[PDB]
């Protein structure tokens, strides 16, 4: 029943101690922190405690839209060496450092997903031609349904495969999907590996990767211009912004200290000495 | 109590075996959640699981390691740790499918004129980087897995720079806690400190803890097990001591799905 | 099917409330409540297996 | 249709936003959760939850392991610091990557009680009474004994309990401190004293460690959220 | 109808 | 007009959207259902019925008639495997076609329990005993029937009632398993072996066909729909 | 003239419910209400004039 | 979707609106209020307390301390004016820099009655009577006692009540009048004469101040806002 | 959830009302109500500590 | 008015 | 339901 939004406790009013209480002695090795409160030690006086702890919920530490990609696309001239690029992206939240680092403070996860698109274009050679108003399509490709080749072969039809249209300069795109993992929360950490190599059986067959589980965790967002190719060629991007609704989280862990290296927890030579100096006896 | 009884002094018993001590520092519950069978409302693989009982819940104690003004700390991983231990090994490679809780006693006695303190950490899912800068999450199964044995930490990354045959190993940084987090904030994980003037060893009891209510206990370690001198060992004015540091766990409430052929891992 | 539940009021200028409605039939599309609830942290801040007494000598 | 008018406002992407929006994955059959121990409800839980601190950030001491130690010996008795630290919670070097300052670090604003806990790594053998302070700011920060003793503290004494807790009660002119350096809401002064010194018997090591650690009362609580400075992606 | 918290 | 502010998602098409939209035939008399027999209401109810599996995709037997043969012979016993297959029904060339691995093809996750029904084909005076097996992951594959009688299995014996059904009970890691070739999700090992040896008495064929059929349990279930690799449209 | 169903809610933070009000005369214009019932394969799986009992012999 | 129609006025941004928005800073614990001495709920709150006149704007006295002061003198009786003033409060540039002259100085419209409270500074020995006089506009204005005299007055008498109040009724053709100079709206006249005369005794100042001050009085209001010509920032 | 208030009319072409709706959880998003108090300016006007009768010699 | 399934 | 001042 204590709510996140509820009042802190109230300072009671304490006054002078001499007994065989003792709660400022204690002994750490027990694995506890001693849970003391000002009149514990000290004299205090009565305070109605108003403060609370609502915007420190693990709801609203996360209630924030994080950049986790930046996909590229262009519509060229029809005329190119060059094919028109679309753009293929393996989902996850480990490409940026911000939001992955406040997810990693815990081990497992529960959440639902909101994808927020926000779509920029700009010319590029110093032409004097325009361009028409482009659509774009963010096709979402779960794992085992065919990734294009080209940004106009037959996958782009999307008879299953859920699709946005975006129309270029109207609200940024958003879309909201369940909690979709395979397990009862998503590992942020997982100390295994995907194979058991067998002795009867060569060491490349039984090998894998070292904390990573399913190779296509979860699909693809594959991206294009719907217009045909155009005289003057227009680059754009989206960038995705991705924001975790509805959250539940399990066992705390020590923030990154270092700057992340790979989607594992492995760390680069150099870049290990986060902390300055600074004097024993200096404030 | 007035009948003596005391938080120093306990007695541990689970199958044919039992654990005195009477210098402890209370005992451990991580998460506050004992070990339990998985329940049918949140089970899964449809088959009767096997349980072994008291031929697998019983006290294992590993193999002795050695304390010193060099240490810089050992880590093992569960169910790795205990995968060659009697009948829990077996009833571990015989099936697919595996869960277990632990009781992790760790033991270092020493004297009053000694000091020192271990650090004993219990972490779930304590994925350790790697001895690459050339490729991330490379490290090897046998590496990953060095059974009752276990690891060290290092005070000191040391990239290796064979690309032709990899190391292909762990490269642990104390600090660091092998995981490029401090390990000063170590103790939001559940454990007990080994402090030699106050009590000569750690109890933690581990529940299972997992994404999933069950798992390839092969393929992937639940728990590891970190210990770390956060304060290290000296004695009278002796310049290298020694003391011993022994391990005994207890798997608790395991239970297995899936049985088939036995699994003969590479493991080395 | 309208939710009507109070605002905490900071600055003011009885009980002010706020309506909600969900359009959609998968919870998912929904916004976050931010209705939340608080727990106390003895799982991570005394998981020792018998109760502390902080008067009380933590060894005996 | 309904007749309605577009207010400012009107397309713009908030990133702080709450709102609806439509299922890319219309009746998903979702996996139910498990019980899975360790569930934390809000941040400040893990804030309440004691963390090791690295006083000793010397130049060959930061970044190892020594940082965590601060060394004692049972030299004479003098009225020097032992340590001093600034009541920066958030940006003093020694604080701040603590588990408490670490979770500050994400947001602007902090108020509530502190308290610092010290273990005595030494042997039974040694004995020792220390004095622990709490100065709050707008003098002369302590160097000496005689300073501290009059600011809130505790004298320790060293025996079968081996650690100390100091609390560093909410004593503040702002209803919250700012989570950087900062003159107008500074929060004073941490400094550890020999009331008595360390004796130890013949045959008994002469110096050892004591550890620190910090965590938070149930009267603590954050707000305005913030990026970090504590991570960064260059490039 | 409308529910009420 | 009543005041308004335009979110986000504004005027995007999601493909998976689910809106009302207006009628471009008002008042069109529809013609009324008729009851047509056969009517479907779930796709995993023909999961549910027994397909036939193309079990010997060898170059010259693949894309014909023989592919869904299986040849015994009366030859002495041997522990030896009449057939070996991998339990990925989405993805295992032997499966992925068969109804049920068709449906899967739609979808990117599947859990849940199968069976497996031998229907064998040789004359009423063709007697013998099969092991069919179910080996879970993780261990070496079963090459001899030593490993899979280790493993979840039924000795088949042959006579009047024609057919014998193994179920593949639901024995998974995770609460649901890709729909492709996974490792983290692997299903473990299919097999059949020679219990005793087919023996026929003279005048009688020596060699003779089983065939195979795989179905889904009631406790059955797809989700995550996805577009098939199974058809395209090139050009 | 409002709807007011039940979601089933997946992830959490009582019944959640959603609204739907229908917009227009032709039901043709209606979204999916995905309110769908199931049935029993046997049409499909079990076609047979007599009534099949699992534990006893198929042909008798 | 609900079928709607954009009104005009759609995508505007009005200043004066009052619209709903999002917040960019959800669940933020806002600090309590306490109870602060001197709240203030309605700008002609300030309007109503008696702020000083610089009556005297000459070249060498304006901006400067002497304008507050009304130099009077022992000379004998004179039907000549001490003061002349227009009742225009927000722009007769005596009137438009005291409280309430800047508090109209934001808004268009002013109605209501008003009031002059003059302060004697001269010594206790010091005696007199002065006549203060409100002409409502529409004649000549007055420069003799004899017209100030048959228009709203008060003859005050010096003594130990050291100030006396002169009430400008409200008196007007419009239900409002203009903040500025405008004939329509004219308030008419404040002006101050002798009575008698100031008579000192000997051995005392023959010169002295007298100080005023204006107010709004209960039943006055403002309305239409406006910015202020009383500041600018040019660059 | 609806808060039905009245309007002041000025210009006439019973009481006039309008709606309102809190879309918000934050009352710092609701617009403003302009249902403000007033007070007297006393606290200002007559700050002494013994109450003026205006009738009276303001000193005595 | 409304409907409640 | 509906609050009126
Ligand atoms: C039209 C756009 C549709 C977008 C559909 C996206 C569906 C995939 C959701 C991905 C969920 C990612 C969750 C984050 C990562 C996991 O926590 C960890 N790597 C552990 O499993
Ligand atoms: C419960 O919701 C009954 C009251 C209905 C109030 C008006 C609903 C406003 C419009 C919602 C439209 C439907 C959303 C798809
Ligand atoms: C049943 O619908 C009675 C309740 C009405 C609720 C408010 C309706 C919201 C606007 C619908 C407009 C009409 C659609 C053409
Ligand atoms: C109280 O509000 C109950 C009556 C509801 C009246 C219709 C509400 C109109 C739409 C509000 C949508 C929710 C705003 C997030």
């Amino acid at each position: 029943a204590a709510t996140s939004r509820d009042a802190l406790p109230n300072t009671e009013a304490s006054g002078p101690t001499h007994s065989k209480e003792i709660p400022a002695l204690t002994a750490v090795e027990t694995g506890a922190t001693n849970p003391l409160v000002p009149s514990d030690t000290v004299q205090t006086r009565h305070v109605v405690q108003h403060r609370s702890r609502s915007e420190s919920s693990i709801e609203s530490f996360f209630a924030r839209g994080a950049c986790v990609t930046i996909m590229t696309v262009d519509n060229p001239a029809s005329t190119t060496n060059k094919d028109k690029l679309f753009a293929v992206w393996k989902i996850t939240y480990k490409d940026t450092v911000q939001l992955r680092r406040k997810l990693e403070f815990f081990t497992y996860s529960r959440f639902d997903m909101e994808l927020t698109f926000v779509v920029t274009a700009n010319f590029t050679e110093t032409n004097n031609g325009h361009a028409l108003n482009q659509v774009y399509q963010i096709m979402y490709i779960p794992p085992g349904a065919p990734v294009p080749e080209k940004w106009d072969d037959y996958t782009w039809q999307t008879s299953s495969n859920p699709s946005i249209f975006y129309t270029y300069g109207t609200a940024p795109a958003r879309i909201s999907v369940p909690y979709v993992g395979i397990s009862n929360a998503y590992s942020h950490f997982y100390d295994g590996f995907s194979k058991v190599p067998l002795k009867d059986q060569s060491a490349a067959l039984g090998d894998s990767l070292y904390g990573a589980a399913s190779l296509n965790d979860f699909g693809i967002l594959a991206v294009r211009v719907v217009n045909d190719h155009n005289p003057t060629k227009v680059t754009s991007k989206i960038r995705v912004y991705l924001k975790p609704k509805h959250i539940r989280v399990w066992c705390p862990r020590p923030p990154r200290a270092v700057a992340y290296y790979g989607p594992g927890v492995d760390y680069k030579d150099g870049t290990l000495t986060p902390l300055s100096t600074k004097d024993l006896t200096t404030y | 109590e007035a009948c003596g009884y005391s938080d120093r002094v306990l007695q541990l018993t689970l199958g044919n075996s039992t654990i005195t001590t009477q210098e402890a520092a209370n005992s451990v519950v991580a998460y506050g959640r004992w070990p339990e069978y998985l329940r049918d409302s949140e089970a899964n693989p449809v088959d009767q699981p096997t349980e072994p009982d008291v031929a697998a819940c019983r006290f294992y104690t590993l193999d002795t390691v050695s304390w010193t003004k060099e240490s810089r700390g050992w880590w093992w991983k569960l169910p790795d740790a205990l995968r060659d231990m009697g009948l829990f090994g077996q009833n571990m490679y015989y099936h697919y499918l595996g869960r277990s809780g632990y009781t992790v006693h760790v033991q270092c006695n020493a004297s009053k004129f000694h000091q020192g303190a271990l650090g004993v950490f219990a972490v779930p899912e304590m994925c350790l980087a790697g001895d690459s800068n050339t490729t991330t999450m490379h490290t090897s199964y046998q590496n990953a897995n060095p059974g009752e044995k276990g690891g060290t930490f290092t005070g000191t990354f040391t990239p290796d720079n064979n690309q032709t045959s990899p190391a292909r190993r762990f490269c642990p940084v104390d600090y660091l806690l092998g995981n490029g987090t401090l390990l000063g904030n170590a103790f939001v994980f559940p454990h007990q400190i080994i402090n030699l003037r106050t009590n000569n060893c750690a109890t933690l009891v581990l529940p299972y803890v997992n994404s999933l209510s069950i798992d390839s206990m092969v393929k992937h370690n639940n728990w590891g097990i970190a210990i770390l001198p956060l304060a290290p060992l000296n004695f009278a004015s002796e310049s290298s001591p020694e003391i011993p540091i022994t391990l005994t766990i207890a798997p608790m409430c395991c239970e297995f799905n899936g049985l088939r052929n036995i699994t003969l891992p590479r493991l080395q | 099917g309208a939710q009507v539940s109070s605002q905490k009021v900071g600055a003011h200028e009885s009980t002010i409330n706020y309506t909600t409605i969900n359009y959609y039939r998968d919870s998912a599309s929904n916004a976050a409540s931010k209705q939340d609830f608080s727990q106390d942290p003895s799982k991570f801040t005394e998981p020792i297996k018998d109760v502390l007494i902080k008067t009380a000598p933590m060894l005996n | 249709g309904l007749p309605v008018m577009n207010t400012p406002g009107s397309n713009q992407y908030l990133t702080a936003d709450n709102f609806q929006s439509p299922c890319a994955l219309p009746e998903f059959d979702v996996t139910p959760p498990i019980d899975i121990p360790g569930e934390v409800k809000n941040m400040m839980e893990l804030a309440e939850i004691d963390t090791m601190i690295p006083f000793d950030l010397s130049a060959t001491k930061k970044n190892t392991m020594e940082m965590y130690r601060v060394r004692l010996s049972d030299k004479p008795h003098t009225d020097d610091p032992i340590l001093c630290l600034s009541l920066s919670p958030a940006s003093d070097p020694r604080l701040s990557h603590t588990m408490l300052g670490e979770i500050l670090n994400y947001y602007t604003h902090w108020a509530g009680s502190l308290k610092f806990t010290f273990l005595f790594c030494g042997s039974m053998m040694a004995t020792g009474k220390l004095l622990v302070s709490y100065a709050p700011p707008g003098a002369d920060p302590p160097k000496k004994r005689k300073e501290a003793m009059l600011g809130t503290h505790v004298i320790w004494d060293i025996g079968l309990q081996s650690s100390c807790t100091m609390v560093v009660p909410w004593i503040s002119n702002t209803t919250y401190r700012q989570t950087i350096d900062d003159s107008f809401t500074e929060g004073g002064y941490i400094s550890v004293f020999y009331q008595t010194r360390i004796v130890v018997p013949l045959s008994t090591p002469r110096e050892m460690d004591i550890l620190g650690f910090v965590s938070a009362c149930n009267d603590f609580s954050v707000r305005l959220l913030r990026d970090t400075t504590h991570i960064e992606q260059k490039a | 109808g409308s529910s009420s918290t």
